[PDB]
DNA sequence: ATCACAGGATGTATATATCTGACACGTGCCTGGAGACTAGGGAGTAATCCCCTTGGCGGTTAAAACGCGGGGGACAGCGCGTACGTGCGTTTAAGCGGTGCTAGAGCTGTCTACGACCAATTGAGCGGCCTCGGCACCGGGATTCTCCAGGAT
DNA sequence: ATCCTGGAGAATCCCGGTGCCGAGGCCGCTCAATTGGTCGTAGACAGCTCTAGCACCGCTTAAACGCACGTACGCGCTGTCCCCCGCGTTTTAACCGCCAAGGGGATTACTCCCTAGTCTCCAGGCACGTGTCAGATATATACATCCTGTGAT
């Protein structure tokens, strides 16, 4: 019941196909590495608030609300999960 | 009553004219122990607390015995009085986000005295058998006040203490101590107050056991700025016209309790007095005689012979207050016992009685 | 062996991938990323494939947003490609 | 139970725009967390405004206030003059 | 008695009104809400519902198609600099991002 | 001729505490002022929050923590938690 | 009548309770207050207090001063990781900027 | 009152580029500084005069200004609040 | 005929201009300058001198900040001048 | 031709004495906190229903991973020249302070139109249902791209 | 080394048909909107006080302005190399559909008890007043850092 290492789940192709939509033409063989260094402090925060919503509401699913309200704080806000 | 005191003084003072050369040995040693300190992880931002000088003679009568304090810095602490002992503290650390070094040092919450005081003497250990030129033996532990104890050659000893120096305000404990006022002035003792305080290593010892981590006020920095700074006028022995036997008294008083201790070794009854007992005794002497006029150097003989009466009123009555922690009484007889009190009020009257020949026979 | 020239597939892609809306990261691998940094937070939380696909979602478009001030960040240096301090750059601009 | 929502009403304004346009659920879902948005954004300005001015009551005033500071250019221009109409139609009406 | 007669007729709006003033009177944002802050706020709501669907039904055109989904929804709001403002730190589920490509990229 | 409140009284206490002999200037007051203000609003804004989304008419202790949480980063968060939940255990038993 | 006693005392806090249990009401944060919500809060203005101005007396010490002024927050709250964020986006009046000079810049 | 963009003079720029880090700046700097201070006055300043006409007063208060900068995730201790 | 070289000075500045805390904008200049755009939006405006020196902190921090951000662009981009593309680029990153 | 040193020049930090106005502390209110009391609605608890998350299986398929060759960009090094920095001397208007005016903030007291509140009635909107039509996908053909060879520059 | 057609070879667009499942319209019903009357108090309004923001004057003087010298920096050009890209072949596990089990979210019914709202009384906290000490200012002395000559290597 213990994962481990799924940040490797993210695969170079997916990085870059992310790169390229954000019109990234040419990328440095280190991206990889530091990109997902990246995505994981933005999980971490996001994940962590919903979790502590979802504690606070004594609960142990995360629903899409926590999450959205998780995000929102963080100096954004997501559309089409709910509201 | 000044004149044989005055051949004493110039006796003591010629006795240290010697000492250049032992103070560059002492600076050799400790100049390469800085630097394993300061290739070591956990005191890494070790340095000198009297910095510009490698030397400090804390006993009158011992040219050859050389006390040296290394602080290490401790950026936030807690402190948590041990037993209502107004001197003695656990050390914590407070809220500190980066990664605070010493947490090698920590047993559940407490900074460890002991640990410290391990490493500190096995850092220290390894790195004088690279001293090549001179030899550095380190001695057998006595206590943890002195956390090292070298033996340079056949000549210097080198007492070594280890601090933790806090730039916060001073505890509560400290809040009616430096009875300085009436004597330096009270804006004076707000700006030494504005300086940090230190915390050494020092088991909390009772009768019947010990507390392991527990760690000592210390204010020898202020002590010593006091010292070299005890007028009002400040200049005070920059010119004969304020010429004052304060320092001249204290070097006597340290100088019999010393000349005592060593006439008496062999039977022990003198030893847990030490200088700073003089040390502090004098400073009361001086809070009581705040006018430089009270200290004319004309008057060294008075002046000595009533500092000398000050400290048997504290023997015979066990009362010699901490003079930044006045509920810490460094005579109580916990600390010190009546015979040694008895022996050495004694040997004082008797010396007193006689014109301290003890200060001429050795 | 004919063949097409390096940089005119990247710049088809980029073309292809603005436009399209689907994700790009893979979802099994992304879901149990979530989880993993879940656990470390606490055991036996459970998730919605709504709460999964929120997360994705954000998780995207934060590193669409951070490539595309990356890229500038290269193109000021007068570059193509993009190396790890020209994120590092855009992240710090930001306040990150 | 029974959520509530404004999918109906998205619905009739789509109509008012583009007659013959349909539009997707997602959509739909987008427009209700557009408008929940928007009005927490208003309602929450005024709230504010009320309490600055030391007031209890949001009027129509601190609306229009409200609007000016969240909405940028034209779109808070716009906005004023369809939300002075509507008051002062539904005060005569 | 008088027939019950809808808000929103009165105020000419489509968007509903005493449903407004409900949302305006709790939700913890004053102790009391005016009888003309609903309207105006349903109007505002309204227009802005207009300008979002009116842009996005246009971008459905340029896409062929007689329908709004998400996509066209982004489409509208980056190719509008108000409304982009407004919704500057929107993401929004499956709008993608707009065609951009750097002059420097390019032969 | 209005009473303004503040907290100047409270903040000068605090200061004895950590630092028994200093003062503060009127405008370090004035900051300190500005600066309860600021964490108590979000504070009881996100309390707020948290009560309005799990469908509740009172704030209690948890919301506050909750709340404190959210706010506030790594540690400095703890250490808000430790004191409140113990203030709070004092109090009702006291 | 029982002898009347202040909460801040009781619960151990300098902070006011009464006067946040009362704020707490108002911008109508929530229909109701519950009773340790005052205390809880009041506790946490009262930390974060002290922490500034801990940091910032060190400041004032570092300076040789007996005093806080607004640079002494300054450099308090922004030396200190924690305290940076959570008022990482706060103007403070004259409190000027730590002295970061950027090594490429420098002669050797 | 006309063109008091030019009243924010060249070295007050430079110091506030200097604080800033900045060792050297370029000749064109000084128009372009004064571009983006302006903006940032536009916004800020409209905002408190909408905050001061919408209480009926016609004297800007430090409040107003305070609430104005708020807003713009910029709080500003000192001035009240 | 004593000179400091380049450089040197400019150091000595950055120095003590971070040290300091006071205003460094004239206050009669930047107060017209407010008015000035005050009286855009409206006429017959007043301000409480509190109001002025609120505007005029913020700004300077504002442009400090901003100067901060531009000076990491430069040195990303290898030179020590600061043009006004890294002014456009670090305002570009924070999203304005 | 480069290193480092010593001297001068300059600027900084340092102790010193004096000044003043901004803090720290004390006084006298006075109104908000705290105690005491009832009333009733919200939050807590448990029942329990059943929806949705978890785990597992097997097949297939696109997507990843790996390796190889080769062009193209990143980088270091060089030299030109000009756009900034530094210091000097002259000009400007900022800052200080002091005066005088009154416009508008801020507070008081009165009165009444407005909204909370409550009870009754009902139809606008939500959930569940069926129907079929716009969109996604398949396969084939058209034509619109990129790239190299060979013949001009 | 670089420009100009003309062909070969993919890749991308357009065309027409299949078929499916998600949108869109209909029916029941139920509970949230509307109406209608009562109460009381928040806000509108007028009046008055008097703070403080505007405008103006003259003097002192530190900042700003403009110019001249010269050199460190930005910029463009060249050549090296290595490190990404693009393609093809092999390997992996993501995705899909189907199945079963049961954990936990959502709703129900019921009951206190924990709060809001009320009245009474007093001391904690704010506005004002007064005294003196901390920090600012300014003087003068001594130490530290920077930059050309110059002699040693
Ligand atoms: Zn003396």
């Amino acid at each position: 019941k213990v994962l481990r290492d799924n940040i490797q789940g993210i695969t170079k192709p997916a990085i870059r196909r992310l790169a390229r939509r954000g019109g990234v033409k040419r990328i440095s063989g280190l991206i990889y590495e530091e990109t997902r260094g990246v995505l994981k402090v933005f999980l971490e925060n996001v994940i962590r608030d919903a979790v502590t919503y979802t504690e606070h509401a004594k609960r142990k699913t995360v629903t899409a609300m926590d999450v959205v309200y998780a995000l929102k704080r963080q100096g954004r806000t997501l559309y089409g999960f709910g509201g | 009553g000044a004149s044989k005191l005055r051949a004493v003084l110039e006796k003591l003072k010629l006795s240290r004219d010697d000492i250049s050369t032992a103070a560059g040995m002492v600076k050799g040693v400790v100049d390469h122990l800085l630097l394993r300190l300061k290739c070591d992880s956990a005191f890494r931002g070790v340095g000198l607390l009297n910095t510009g000088s490698y030397y400090e003679h804390v006993k009158i009568s011992a040219p050859n015995e050389f006390d040296v304090m290394f602080k290490l810095e401790v950026p936030r602490i807690q402190l948590e009085e041990y037993s209502n002992t107004r001197a003695y503290y656990f050390v914590k650390f407070k809220r500190n986000p980066k990664e605070n070094p010493l947490s090698q040092f920590l047993e559940g919450e407490i900074l460890s005295a002991s640990k410290m005081l391990s490493k500190f003497r096995k850092i220290i250990k390894e790195e004088i058998n690279d001293i090549k030129d001179t030899d550095v033996i380190m001695k057998r532990k006595r206590g943890g006040s002195p956390a090292v104890t070298l033996l340079i050659s056949e000549k210097i000893s080198v007492d070594i203490t280890l601090a933790l120096e806090s730039k916060s305000s001073w505890p509560a404990s400290t809040q009616e101590g430096l009875r300085i006022q009436n004597w330096l002035s009270a804006k004076v003792r707000k700006q030494l107050r504005l300086k940090p305080f230190y915390l050494v290593p020092k088991h909390a010892k009772e009768g019947n056991g010990f507390q392991e981590e527990t760690w000592r006020l210390s204010f020898s920095h202020i002590e010593k700025e006091i010292l070299n700074n005890h007028g009002k006028s400040e200049t005070c022995c920059e010119n004969k016209e304020e010429k004052c036997c304060r320092k001249d008294c204290l070097k006597l008083m340290k100088y019999l309790l010393e000349q005592l201790k060593e006439r008496f070794k062999d039977k022990k009854h003198l030893d847990k007095f030490s200088s700073y007992h003089v040390k502090t005794a004098f400073f009361h002497v001086c809070t009581q005689n705040p006018q430089d006029s009270q200290w004319d150097r004309k008057d060294l003989g008075l002046c000595f012979d009533n500092c000398v009466t000050y400290f048997l009123q504290c023997l015979r009555t066990e009362k010699l207050e901490n003079y930044f922690i006045p509920e810490f009484n460094l005579f109580s007889s916990n600390l010190i016992d009546k015979r040694s009190k008895e022996f050495l009020t004694k040997q004082i009257e008797y010396e007193r009685n006689n014109e301290f020949p003890v200060f001429d026979e050795f | 062996p004919h063949r097409y020239r390096p940089g005119t597939v990247a710049l088809r892609e980029i073309r292809r991938y603005q436009k399209s809306t689907e994700l790009l990261i893979r979802k099994l691998p992304f879901q149990r990323l979530v989880r993993e940094i879940a656990q470390d937070f606490k055991t036996d939380l459970r998730f919605q494939s709504s709460a999964v696909m929120a997360l994705q979602e954000a998780s995207e478009a934060y590193l669409v947003g951070l490539f595309e001030d990356t890229n500038l960040a290269a193109i000021h240096a007068k570059r193509v490609t993009i190396m790890p301090k020209d994120i590092q750059l855009a992240r710090r601009i930001r306040g990150e | 139970s029974r959520k509530e929502s404004y999918s109906v009403y998205v619905y009739k304004v789509l109509k008012q725009v583009h007659p013959d346009t349909g539009i997707s659920s997602k959509a739909m879902g987008i427009m209700n967390s557009f408008v929940n948005d928007i009005f927490e954004r208003i309602a929450g300005e005024a709230s504010r405004l009320a309490h600055y001015n030391k007031r209890s009551t949001i009027t129509s005033r601190e609306i229009q206030t409200a609007v000016r500071l969240l909405l940028p250019g034209e779109l808070a221009k716009h906005a004023v003059s369809e939300g002075t109409k509507a008051v002062t139609k539904y005060t005569s009406a | 008695r008088a027939k019950a007669k809808s808000r929103s007729s009165r105020a000419g709006l489509q968007f509903p009104v005493g449903r407004v003033h409900r949302l305006l009177r709790k939700g913890n944002y004053a102790e009391r809400v005016g009888a003309g802050a609903p309207v105006y706020m349903a109007a505002v709501l309204e227009y802005l519902t207009a300008e979002i669907l009116e842009l996005a039904g246009n971008a459905a055109r340029d896409n062929k198609k007689t329908r709004i989904i998400p996509r066209h929804l982004q489409l509208a709001i980056r190719n509008d600099e108000e409304l982009n403002k407004l919704l500057g730190k929107v993401t929004i589920a499956q709008g993608g991002v707009l065609p951009n490509i750097q002059a420097v990229l390019l032969p």
